[PDB]
DNA sequence: ACCAGTTTTTTTTTTTTTT
DNA sequence: TCTGGACAGAATTACTGGT
DNA sequence: TAATTCTGTCCAGA
């Protein structure tokens, strides 16, 4: 067993591909050829379920697994993930079958030693609790030995009562609990021997003590290269396994990486579920000891922390200055809840906005109706500022010592150096997932980054009087700092080249699938697609294996109303000697009146479904698909369905047998094979009451054909199992995501919810932010499915179900001549919405859809409204800080690039990837209408067709063509890269840039470059009154300071502008000029008022109109009236 | 021949059928004294159920303390206690109500009381069993009207005896395995009794939500009818019952428009005064003020929020609930009264402003506003709207309970209010000693209404002739034509019973293409299979509303397939009985109900009230007191506006004590 | 205007890992 | 074990379209 | 201290 072993093997033959094969293969050989080795990419493929998708997706893995063994000899890890533990032993056990078995060319393809070379290259890793109990006591023995680890007393003893427990821990609970054991005992072992082997005292693995300890920890397998194909879920891959040395992350290591996903859309939920476990945190009890610690711990003088203290500083210096400017050192005093997106969303569970003060003689901070959303909004970006910095510093630790043990030996290291063992976890559990953000430099939450919701997570902050104490009050803060789409984003930037294996897997829903307008957005090219061809190719392949029409296999398609006579006589024939149907439904059925009108519809339709079918003679399996158990706490329903069954089997005089219970537990104790044994040996009908639910994918409803039984109704639909024949699909419902692992898990599952549909435009910002804040205090599941029922994304998941569901009915290739799908009619108007292309989707499906019979357009005005908002809000904090002195040298860099971004590309030809809030899709390409108050509500805006007669916002109403036509700003514009039109493109500046920034700049740039064709110069105003004028006027001949202010319209406190600036800069002259006007009327001098005066006794001087706008003459009277008023001093 | 109600006109019991069929004897303690007996009266009746086969017995005139006791022809009573007096005795010798009370009580075993489950609840976890909500029939004089009969349909609940020492001690009820009746057991494990004394079960007075006969037969009336049924089916025609019809004189219905017209009215007048709005919880939710002003503001009406009430103006004070305070010190409320005590002003609670739904609720505010102005129209002593004139020359009293609740304040004098009109201007005075006792006098034998038990009611008085009138609530229920209605549903019922062929569709189509219903039909056929004849759930859309859809429903009504039809038609006139305002002169009777057409699921019966006066003929301008529809909310009143103003000004007077 | 059929939010089951 | 009379609790204070 | 009207428990009393 030895790479030497396929020295002489034939690389190049392979199995005559099929066209999944070559779907799958051909899309990654445009993509090395496009984006080059060690890119990533995804690369979603629809393959419907049944037709060779497991097998595909396996010999596409063994052939990666060749590949590496075929540079092994000339001279990267791969994993299989997916939600369900059986899923992932099947799917190993499936790979290893088909190394076995596979043949080309009539001749096995690998001889035993190259078939155990390779199954001795495929791992699985099992939660830790299983790995254990997977152990003989033999492996467990010879480890502990290996170690001298048997010397201690507790570990052999707890060893000792979990192999007496596991030879006879039958019973349920006693496996339970010999599970727990078994995990903690794991953990402890392991902890043990990696603190063993960090040590001077490693132990030397060979012969059977490495084979027992690789069994027992196959992630030292991986480690030491023994195995590169790892079969694991997506909570392991997430949560990483052990080895020898330290835990293993994969998501830390994905450069080149090959990572198969199977069910890919169903893993947004598993990696929302595993995001929304993270703990909350006392935001002011982290920033007391980050300030108290950083101020007790300086500096050490070794070669290890090289360019590490500098990382630290700016954080020292703004942990200082937030701990004067707010007065940490005081205790806090007097539950309020807030939530933020961390932009533009804002939302509190107080009426009143809260304000903090201090006391300096109670040595107290007092909350009472500095606003606190301030204080904790602060706080919270020192908070992830603090995370942020270690990952670079635990990244910058590696480089000196020059990525997993050394990881937490960095992290150790540092918080140790820095005393700041409490944060230990924090850091852990941040940098397992939110340290794989490539998008760091990518959005710092600035305007001139890209932003978005899914790399920018959202904040919940409960504010209460402390436990124990009080006296003072304690700011819990859970987070998300990335979305599951961000997660995928991340994996593929980092390298991964990811398959994601799914029907649906590009379903339109953000709840219920990966935002892929976010990860188009992201990705660009990285992002894969199959072209039409390959498509058609794909269709082509399923309906050969699939051939209905040819072998005349009709599906007839039945959608159900509420029956209420119908139902009413079956309950009246039910307990014949009553009165009432109600009352039946009532007193025997058990059901109350708030629930008796929905009982009695859904009932209806299954019964309607049922007696159908039932009448039907040749249809043998029925399933029906509710979204409820009729398991033993409805046994009263039951007992009422077994008797329509009964008389109606009676009546059509043909035997049928009811399966109620079928559920994932019955499944696991009784198993699905008794239907399937019932099928093949007893004659009649079947039917099986499921949920969407329990019916999950690698439930296989196959059964073996008993050709005696089945008459002459099936056929071979292939150019031996038969599957349902008949179907009823309930209306799928709670299709909302919930969590259940904790209140404030369940919170941020709802919030990201809100947040994901405000995101994909979905919910128009009002709405959003209305949901937010019903849901903030408090709002009912009931009240959340309303609000999200009026979504499209609610359609799309709607019909995801109803399409998973008819697939995973379709499993084999013998039909029976009619299959017959009963559907409740309130799926009608959902269906007949399915306007995607149909070259994918299943024949049941297809006749779904046909037997009926998210608007892009939407998504235009909620988007515009959205970034509208986003820009406002932005631009307004922005502004704030502009207007304060110690932020100016990054928010002035800000500044200056937004107004530089927006002069030279008013309108852009696609999405932007930086600055992408700066501009809306217009709908009329190069110009739109819209109404609005920008200084009041954001909310309240409204877009294009909806405002016919509303401002407008176009190159002709910033008047920049009257401006660069036949003037000295022409020749700047050129100069400086602006542009003198706009391009009509479909992207243009939303309404507050056009208004409060990009009119502006265009006023400042006319202006500097016309007063520069008259010899004059400017520098940057100083930081202190940075912002409140435009620039500082140099001139020969004069030494007084003179500022400049370009805004119309006053856009009183011009006075006091003027006496802040004079009082730092002593006396000083102020222009005030307009761009564009008349020069009609004459200039005019001021004095630190609106009020004129004198031209020598005015300080202030207003120019009422630089530039002619009706032919863009240079005022030139204006500037020589100008330069003498400067020169008499 | 009018409204149906409960009131019994006729019992028909043939005495000599009820002998041949069963014994009757008559029971009272023999010797012991009268201080005594109630003391063994707790084992008399047991004692009798522990004799033997004991059909029922019902106790007689009080003074005798006797009870009437019915068993089988052929047995015999045997009491082993020697100290009581039995006396075989005729059917003919009891009162007919009481022997039908008797026979009511003995239909349960012939096929406490008579009890038809409607309702079951299961209970909560680690419990077994339902809580069974019942109709209980059975006769009760009718104190009002000289001790006439009336066919009680009280909701009664049972659970069982698993779910204190007298819990279990009390009739061992049972539920029939047919679940048709409850009946007592020694055994059962039931109990009469609910969860708590809140959530109180309630049974529809009558349903017809879908026209389904089935939840019809659910509801009170429907009960009735079933019970009629099962009166003829254990006795034939031997035993009946005849339900009174109240003559019928004038019956006044109240449109939407009118009450839009009135409330329009009524608002304007608001809209000339200043209105405010405070609130003094100490954890103050000043949404609570935010949400009244916004009701308001829907309405037109100048309002403002202010942190203490101001004299002069029509103020809304938001105070914390009274369950809250232990004594009226704590109260914010009355701290104020006592203070602000010469200003109109409102209070509610903060969360009566939004229904269970969480929508806000505007009945809350609309209800604030009117009695703001009946307020406002007492401190001012003069009408701000039309009010019909009421009598002339007559004065207004109203007896005002005191603040003691022990037993004696059933029979002590109360303070007595009076209020009269002069010109334009109500005079409102505390009635004189001389003048109660006037009126006390002139009352006669109907004083008991208004100087005695807690329930003394208002009188309107004529000193210049002595004449009184007293509205006294009889009790009596008036029922809509359930007979009818059954019949009506019974028929729907079967006719929505039969899928219709697709050709009974094609020959409408065929026959009717200008009919505008083609276009719904060649849609649902078109949906539908050409092989399978449509059930009635599918022509649901088709509603009964336009001529055409009419036409087409009249026509499948020829072709056999009955599916809908007009049932709350003013032609049919089926829910009369709870309609509208009616009165009765010459009787004097009333009673008020909805206004529109009837709601599908009515909840209530509404009480026929009795005008007691001394009249010959009463005065007509009586009738006028009622045309109000904002005493009562959006609906017209049983009882007269000067009655109401009285109220309120007798309310205002309490922290002037 | 008036008079009589229509009418009312949503509607769970399931999973993995580490403690 | 009957029974009726207080005494708080519960529902109702529509909606909408066709004529 | 939403108001009115109807009504379900409940308890003492005859
Ligand atoms: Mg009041």
């Amino acid at each position: 067993v030895s790479i030497e072993e396929f020295t002489h093997f034939d690389f190049q033959l392979v199995p005559e591909p099929s066209p999944l094969d070559l779907v799958i293969t051909e899309p990654l050989k445009n993509h090395i050829e496009v984006n080059g080795v060690k890119s990533g990419a995804l690369l979603p493929l629809p393959f419907q379920t049944g037709i060779g998708k497991t097998y595909t997706a396996l010999n596409f893995l063994l052939q990666q697994m060749l590949e590496q063994v075929r540079s092994e000899l000339k001279e990267r890890l791969l994993y299989y993930v997916t939600d369900s533990v059986d899923n992932v032993v099947s799917a190993k056990a499936d790979l290893l079958k088909l190394i076995e078995k596979q043949t080309v060319k009539g001749e096995p393809r690998f001889t035993l030693e190259q078939q155990e070379y390779l199954k001795a290259q495929i791992v699985h890793l099992p939660n830790q609790s299983e790995q254990l109990l997977q152990c003989s006591d033999a492996v467990l023995n010879d480890v502990l030995i290996g170690f001298n680890l048997n010397a201690e007393r507790d570990v052999q003893a707890e060893w000792s009562a979990i192999s007496g427990l596991r030879r006879h821990a039958s019973n349920p609970e006693v496996k339970i609990s010999l599970n727990r054991q078994a995990g903690y005992f794991y953990r402890n072992l392991i902890d043990r021997l990696q603190k063993k082997q960090k040590g001077a005292d490693r132990v030397l693995l060979s012969g059977s003590l490495l084979a027992s300890v690789e069994t027992l920890l196959p992630g030292e397998k991986i480690r030491n290269g023994s195995a590169h194909v790892a079969f694991l879920t997506t909570s392991k891959f997430l949560k990483g396994f052990h080895n020898t040395r330290s835990r293993y992350s994969p998501l830390r290591d994905l450069s080149g990486a090959v990572l198969i996903i199977d069910e890919i859309d169903k893993q947004n939920q598993v990696i929302l579920s595993e995001l929304c476990k993270q703990q909350a945190q006392d935001l002011i009890w982290a920033i007391r000891t980050l300030r108290a610690n950083f101020r007790d711990h300086q500096l050490e003088s070794s070669p290890r922390y090289d360019k590490i203290e500098d990382l630290f500083e700016p954080l020292r210096e703004r942990l200082e200055e937030f701990g004067t400017n707010w007065n940490l050192a005081f205790a806090f005093n007097t539950p309020v809840r807030l939530f933020s997106d961390r932009s533009f969303t804002h939302v509190s569970s107080a009426t009143h906005k809260l304000s903090l003060k201090s006391d300096f003689l109670r040595r107290k901070n007092l909350i009472f109706s500095g606003l606190l959303t301030r204080f904790v909004n602060e706080a919270d970006v020192i908070y992830q500022w603090f995370l942020g910095t270690m990952r670079k510093a635990v990244f910058q630790y590696w480089e000196n010592v020059r990525l997993e043990g050394t990881f937490q030996e960095a992290v150790q290291s540092l918080l140790t150096h820095f005393n700041l063992q409490e944060f230990e976890s924090a850091v852990y559990e941040s940098f397992d997932t939110r340290g794989l953000r490539q998008s760091a430099g990518g959005k710092a939450n600035k305007l001139s980054s890209s932003k978005s919701y899914h790399h920018t997570g959202l904040k919940l902050v409960e504010v209460a009087h402390n436990q124990g104490t009080r006296d003072t009050v304690n700011c819990k803060a859970s987070f998300l700092n990335t979305s599951p789409s961000g997660v995928l984003a991340d994996m593929v930037d980092a390298g991964a080249v990811i398959l994601g294996i799914s029907a649906t897997a590009r379903a339109d829903t953000v709840i219920h699938n990966f935002d892929f307008k976010y990860l188009n957005e992201r990705l660009g090219n990285k992002l894969l697609s199959l072209s039409r061809e390959q498509k058609q190719r794909v269709n082509n392949y399923y309906h050969s294996r699939r051939n209905y029409k040819d072998n005349g296999v009709v599906l007839t398609v039945k959608y159900l109303n509420s029956r209420d006579a119908f139902l009413d006589a079956l309950l009246e024939e039910y307990k014949p000697e009553a009165r009432s149907s109600h009352f039946i439904l009532n007193h025997y059925l058990g059901i109350a009146e708030s629930e008796q009108a929905f009982v009695r519809s859904w009932l209806s339709k299954l019964l309607a479904s049922i007696k159908a079918f039932i009448s039907s003679p040749d249809n043998r399996y029925m399933l029906s698909l509710l979204n409820r158990t009729l398991d033993t706490t409805r046994q009263n329903i039951n007992d009422f369905i077994q008797f329509c069954c009964d008389k109606w089997a009676k009546e059509f005089n043909v035997k049928t047998k009811t399966f109620f219970g079928v559920n994932a537990d019955w499944m696991r104790l009784v198993g699905y094979d008794e239907i399937s044994k019932h099928l093949n040996t007893e004659l009649g009908k079947v039917v099986v009451f499921s949920t969407y639910a329990s019916m999950g994918a690698g439930k296989n409803p196959d059964y073996a054909v008993n050709l005696a039984l089945e008459g002459e109704s099936l056929i071979s639909v292939a150019d031996l199992r038969s599957d349902i024949d008949s179907i009823y699909l309930e209306k799928p419902t709670q299709l909302l995501l919930s969590d259940d692992y904790s209140h404030t898990a369940n919170q941020l599952c709802q919030f990201h919810q809100i947040l994901s549909l405000q995101e994909n435009g979905e919910l128009s910002p009002k709405s959003a932010e209305n949901w937010c804040r019903q849901q903030l205090m408090g709002m009912s599941r009931e009240r959340s499915l309303q609000q999200y029922h009026q979504t499209s994304d609610y359609q799309s998941a709607v019909r995801k179900y109803i399409e998973q569901a008819v697939g995973r009915a379709g499993r084999t290739s013998l039909k029976r001549k009619q299959i017959l799908l009963f559907v409740d009619s309130g799926l009608k108007e959902i269906l007949a919405e399915e306007s995607r292309d149909p070259s994918l989707f299943s024949h049941e499906y297809v006749a779904l859809v046909n037997k009926a019979k998210d608007r892009a357009v939407r998504r235009l005005f909620n988007l515009a409204q959205r970034n509208n908002k986003d820009g406002m809000l932005s631009i307004k904090a922005l502004v704030h800080r502009l207007h304060n002195q110690p932020a100016s040298k990054s928010d002035i860099q800000e500044w200056q690039d937004i107004r530089t971004q927006l002069l030279r590309y008013p309108t852009v030809a696609f999405q932007p990837e930086r600055f992408n809030r700066l501009y809306l899709q217009s709908m009329t390409k190069g110009y739109y209408r819209y109404q609005g108050n920008l200084d009041g509500d954001p909310n309240s805006f409204e877009f294009f067709d909806r405002v016919p007669y509303g401002d407008m916002v176009s190159e002709e109403d910033c008047s920049l063509a009257t401006l660069v036509q036949n003037q000295y700003v022409r020749p700047w514009f050129e100069r400086k890269g602006f542009a003198c039109s706009w391009q009509k493109e479909a992207n243009v500046m939303t309404p507050i840039m056009f208004t409060n920034i990009y009119k502006g700049a265009l006023g400042e740039q006319a202006v500097e470059a016309v007063l520069t064709a008259f010899d004059f110069t400017f520098e940057e105003v100083p930081n202190s009154i940075y912002e409140r004028f435009d620039n500082r006027v140099i001139f020969a001949g004069i030494e007084q300071p003179i500022w400049l202010d370009s805004k119309y319209w006053k856009h009183e406190g011009y006075s006091s502008k003027i006496a802040l600036v004079e009082e730092e800069f002593g006396p000083s002259k102020f222009i005030y000029v307009n761009a564009l006007g008349d020069t009609s009327k004459p200039i005019r001098y001021l004095n630190s008022c609106f009020v004129e005066t004198s031209p020598q006794l005015a300080k202030v001087i207003e120019i009422p109109a630089l530039i002619d706008d009706s032919n863009a003459d240079t005022n030139r009277t204006a500037v020589q009236e100008l330069i003498k008023w400067l020169h008499h001093s | 021949q009018g409204p149906l109600s409960t009131l019994i006109e006729q019992i028909s019991i043939d005495t000599d059928w009820v002998d041949r069929s069963f014994a009757i004897y008559c029971v009272s303690y023999k010797g012991i004294d009268f201080s005594e007996r109630p003391k063994r009266l707790v084992t008399l009746a047991s004692e009798t159920y522990k004799s033997g086969s004991v059909y029922c017995l019902v106790k007689g005139a009080n003074k005798e303390a006797c009870y009437w006791v019915l068993l089988p022809k052929d047995s015999k009573l045997d009491l082993k206690d020697t100290s009581l007096a039995i006396k075989p005795s005729s059917a003919a010798e009891l009162p007919t109500w009481q022997l039908a009370r008797l026979l009511i009580k003995a239909i349960p075993k012939v096929l406490e009381g008579l009890y038809y489950l409607v309702k079951s609840k299961k209970l909560p976890k680690d419990h077994s069993g339902y809580e069974l909500t019942t109709v209980e029939i059975d006769l009760a004089p009718c104190a009002a009207l000289g001790f006439k009969q009336t066919l009680s349909m009280g909701t009664k609940t049972f659970s069982p005896l698993s779910w204190q020492k007298k819990a279990r001690f009390a009739t061992r009820y049972q539920l029939d395995d047919v679940g048709k009746l409850v009946s007592k057991s020694i055994k059962g494990d039931y109990i009469k009794k609910p969860l708590y004394s809140n959530a109180k079960n309630r049974i529809q007075a009558i349903d017809i939500t879908k026209e389904s006969y089935s939840g019809f037969q659910l509801s009170k009336v429907g009960i009735l009818e079933q019970f009629m049924q099962d009166l003829k089916q254990a006795y034939g025609d031997s035993v009946s019952v005849k339900l009174q019809r109240i003559p019928g004189e004038k019956h006044r219905f109240v449109s939407d428009t009118i009450v839009k017209n009135h409330y329009v009215g009524l608002f304007d007048a608001l809209k000339e005064h200043r209105l405010v709005i405070c609130d003094l919880t100490e954890n103050q939710d000043t949404d609570a003020a935010l949400t009244l002003l916004h009701g308001i503001e829907h309405l037109d009406i100048n309002a403002e929020i202010a942190e203490v009430p101001i004299r002069g103006a029509l103020n809304i004070l938001i105070v914390g609930n009274k369950d809250t305070y232990k004594s009226d010190e704590e109260d914010p409320y009355q701290v104020y009264r006592k203070k602000y005590q010469d200003t109109v002003f409102q209070s509610c609670y903060p969360e009566r402003l939004w229904n269970r739904q969480g929508q806000p609720n505007r009945h809350v505010v609309e209800v604030l506003l009117k009695e703001l102005l009946i307020k406002l129209e007492v401190h001012t002593r003069k009408h701000l709207i039309e009010y019909p004139s009421g009598p002339e020359r007559c004065v207004y009293y109203m007896p005002q309970r005191p603040k003691d609740e022990s037993s004696e304040v059933r029979d002590e004098p109360w303070p007595v209010y009076a209020s009269k009109l002069v010109g334009d201007e109500w005079q409102y005075t505390q009635a004189t000693q001389e003048e109660l006792e006037d009126i006390e006098l002139d009352l006669g034998n109907d004083k008991r209404h208004v100087f005695h038990g807690f329930e003394r009611s208002p009188v309107i008085y004529w000193p210049e002739t002595g004449d009184y009138a007293i509205f006294i609530d009889t009790g009596i229920q008036m029922l809509p034509e359930f007979e009818a209605v059954a019949e009506r549903l019974r028929e729907l019922k079967e006719g929505r019973s039969q899928d219709v062929p697709i050709a009974l569709l094609a020959q409408f189509i065929e026959e009717n293409p200008e009919s505008k219903v083609i276009n719904k039909l060649r849609a649902i056929l078109s949906e539908w299979d050409d092989v399978a004849p449509l059930p009635f759930d599918e022509f649901s859309t088709i509603a009964y509303k336009s001529s055409d859809e009419k036409q087409f429903y009249d026509w499948l009504r020829e072709q056999g397939f009955f599916l809908k039809t007009s049932i709350r038609g003013q032609s049919e006139g089926f829910f009369n009985a709870s309609l509208g305002f009616f009165y009765n002169r010459e009787q004097g009777m009333y009673f008020a109900g909805g206004k529109g057409s009837p709601q599908s699921k009515i909840e209530t019966f509404s009480h026929l009230y009795l005008i007691k006066h001394s009249f010959d003929a009463l005065p007509e301008e009586v009738e006028n007191l009622f045309d109000v529809y904002h005493l009562r909310h959006r609906l017209p009143t049983v009882t007269p506006y000067p009655f109401k103003h009285l109220r309120e000004y007798v309310e205002m007077q309490r922290f002037r004590s």
